[PDB]
């Protein structure tokens, strides 16, 4: 039961995202540390419990793969929603080898592609917000 | 001599839950002649003094029965009232008998 | 031709409106509007059809007197029953009539006035050839001759007798045991939520229970026998509130008021929580306008502590007075749950439904495939319906558990069938009552 | 085994009208024990291997008659499905028989 890029499935407002580039495809990564210590001048340390527990989901899919299409049409759709509407969905992340055991608890799309086209095919990156990247584990609290 | 607010006002505790099915007719305490086992009967609101099945009752008649008689029972097993159903019926094998409505009535 | 401006004021009083989870269904036994489930959005339009001492009239006032109005009240008709009889005796030629409606295309009347010699019955024989040779009543009405009673037969479902003098009288609801009112209004409309009805007999009320029990429903209902207030043991009493904790219904509503026979106060309950949204409310201690507290009908006071307790034991909710305001207490179903969590499992349900079907019929990212992405798929929906309830201050945290696609077997897949998909959601409460033992006053 | 596309074809000209109740099941000789008249009922059109009835159809059962078994005539007086139904009934008097639905499959 080793790590496979084949069986990594991401899959964010009922898509299914897919085609990802060779190179890093998948980049999660929170945005703010779990402790801050502050330490003083004396020299006695005090750690301040971070209530910030967004993140980030960086995705790089190549340009002709047909999820590009799909999360434009939807980000299309959303600029034209109301205001009161939600624009934000749980970004479950699956690999059966456990290398990535992290979700995406409201998930909305943060930055658009940068569109590279060049001699040979680039890839197009959607970030993804996220207001709690919850690391999770197999091991139970035993 | 009552009136229909007495009338109405008076059949609602009434409340008749059970109808049995006999041959003959009943006696005073009809005890004798059960034909079909006693079966659920829904009844309604009481309106202008009077107050009618709603429920199109289906009982199970055994082989080689008559029926002419019913007896409608409460939830006490006390027998209410007594009555003659419109046209008997002999059923020489095993059948259903269907009653389409039995209306306790008070303007008479 | 239109002003550039119009406008038009009235003196008419506030009423803004609000919309929320769940719209009321009152089953009354009427006799207008055309087919089941008429509808109404304002109290002067269900005064428009329905008189003052109107049973339905009544349950409208209570329901949208609060303060946030209900959006919308459904009202529904249970299929009639009309029975005439002759009360005298027949004399001579005395005129006799009466008119039957069927749908909207039926007004024939019909007139025998034919006992030259003595009739003791015949008149109404006599009409039941007439009514079964009408062009336009022929079919839908069925008769009989007792020794009638203008039932309805095939097609066409609503009928309607009405005379002057002779009789055409009672009304005997066909409607039976919910289920034939239930099946009825099911075929016409199912966006009802908060179901109620007129009829308070043991029988229909325990009926309803059960039906509604089956379905994803809420039946609000109001007793007011005696016989609930007294016994502490539940299997003791045969009171319907006795009945219900019995049978432990969890999607019946019970509250006991002292007007539950000429008024509908679970009319006032509905209407605190309906018009806010499913699972984000209390339906706890609350303050219903109007309606006065539960009254003894002995005594005409409040309920006493072991009366309330006895109500407790039953689970059917009261209206306590506690700081002499009228605050209706408990805030719970006869099966011993809580009405909110009913109400956002309800909602939580149709939530999933519906994310769900988005996938299996309108193809939203195209058809599950049966593989480790079609399953998580299937979990993005159900975490993102069950997220919506965090959100919503119903759940706290959520635990969707789903099958490893290797794990299944070859049988479902052939079946093309994904079972043993679970979630793990914790509850959010409320704090409905506290208890401060104060240390002391040293 | 046979392809949707295939199952679809084929029925679409079995085309079922009538159908007739029985009181016997009716393998072989299914011109005996012809209790009904041979009511009329309408088929939908062929989709995934199988076919459904249009509308409920009400059988006129004459009185004092017993129905167990029904079988599907075609337009050129043939026998194509026989059947039985939930349980045999006595119609001990005049009553009529509502189909609610018939659905012929292949997909077995």
């Amino acid at each position: 039961q080793q790590y496979s890029p084949k069986d990594v499935v991401c899959s964010w407002n009922g898509i299914a995202i897919e085609g990802f580039a060779p190179d890093s495809f998948l980049r999660l990564q929170r945005t703010s540390p779990l402790v801050t210590p502050v330490v003083g001048a004396g020299g006695q340390v005090a750690l301040t419990r971070n209530a910030d527990k967004t993140g980030t989901i960086e995705i790089e899919l190549m340009q002709t793969s047909l999820s590009n299409q799909m999360l434009s049409a939807i980000q299309a759709k959303q600029d034209d929603m109301e205001l009161e509407e939600d624009i934000s969905s749980n970004f479950v992340i699956y690999d059966p080898s456990g290398s990535v055991l992290a979700t995406g608890i409201n998930a909305w799309l943060q930055e658009l592609p940068q569109i590279e086209l060049g001699r040979d095919q680039n890839s197009k990156t959607w970030i993804f917000g996220c207001e709690k990247l919850d690391y999770t584990s197999t091991i139970p609290a035993s | 001599t009552l009136t229909i607010d007495g009338k109405n006002k008076i059949l609602a505790t009434l409340t008749p839950t059970t109808i049995v099915l006999h041959n003959v007719d009943p006696t005073a305490d009809p005890t004798a002649n059960k034909v079909t086992q006693p079966v659920a009967i829904f009844f309604s609101e009481p309106n202008n003094g009077l107050i009618a099945s709603e429920d199109t009752v289906n009982i199970t008649v055994p082989a080689s029965a008559t029926v002419s008689h019913f007896s409608l029972w409460d939830d006490n097993s006390k027998c209410v009232a007594t009555g003659a159903l419109s046209s008997p019926q002999f059923f020489a094998e095993e059948g259903i008998y269907v009653i389409s409505s039995v209306s306790i009535d008070l303007n008479k | 031709w239109n002003p550039i401006v119009n406008v038009d004021i009235t003196l008419n009083t506030a009423g803004t409106t609000r919309e929320g989870f769940g719209l009321p269904l009152f089953l009354a036994s009427t006799d207008n509007f055309e087919e089941r489930i008429r509808g109404y959005t304002s109290l002067t339009e269900v005064a428009e059809d329905f008189d003052e001492s109107t049973a339905a009239y009544k349950a409208a006032k209570q329901l949208w007197s609060q303060t946030p109005k209900v959006t919308q009240l459904y009202i529904g008709r249970r299929t009639m029953q009309y029975t005439v009889s002759i009360p005298d005796t027949v004399a001579e030629g005395s005129e006799y009539s009466l008119t039957v409606a069927i749908g909207g295309g039926v007004s024939q009347p019909f007139q025998y006035t034919a006992k030259e010699n003595d009739t003791a019955l015949i008149v109404l024989n006599e009409f039941k050839s007439q009514i079964e040779a009408s062009p336009t009543i022929k079919d839908g009405v069925n008769a009989s001759v007792t020794g009638m009673i203008i039932t309805k037969a095939g097609d066409n479902d609503f009928v309607k007798v009405t005379s002057i003098t002779p009789t055409t009288s009672i009304a005997a609801t066909t409607a039976d045991t919910a289920s034939a009112a239930l099946a009825s209004i099911e075929t016409y409309s199912t966006d009802w939520y908060f179901i109620s009805a007129e009829d308070r007999t043991q029988q229909f009320v325990l009926a309803m229970a059960s039906e509604i029990q089956a379905r994803k429903k809420i039946f609000f209902t109001a007793n007011a026998d005696v016989k609930a207030l007294q016994g502490t043991d539940l299997t003791s009493a045969t009171d319907v509130p006795a009945q219900l904790a019995k049978s432990k219904y969890t999607r019946t509503v019970c509250l006991w008021h002292h007007t539950a026979e000429f008024d509908y106060p679970e009319m006032a309950y509905i209407a605190y929580g309906a018009p806010y949204d499913a699972g984000s409310i209390a339906w706890g201690n609350a303050q219903l306008t109007g309606v006065a507290a539960s009254l003894q009908p002995a005594n005409q006071r409040p309920l006493i502590s072991i009366q309330k307790s006895a109500l407790d034991t039953r689970s059917c909710n009261f209206i306590d007075l506690d700081g002499g305001v009228p605050v209706v207490r408990r805030g719970i179903t006869s099966g011993g749950e809580w009405i909110d969590i009913v109400r956002g499992v309800d909602w939580l349900e149709s939530d999933l439904k519906t994310s769900l079907r988005d996938l299996l019929i309108n193809q939203k990212g195209g058809k599950i495939t049966y593989d480790d992405t079609g399953i998580t798929r299937i979990r993005q929906v159900i975490e993102t319906s069950l997220q919506r309830a965090v959100n919503r201050k119903f759940l706290s945290t959520y635990t969707v558990t789903v099958p490893k696609a290797s794990q299944v077997a070859l049988a479902d897949k052939k079946a093309r069938i994904l079972k043993d998909i679970t979630f793990h959601g914790i509850l959010a409460g409320a704090i409905l009552d506290v208890d401060l033992k104060g240390t002391v006053a040293y």
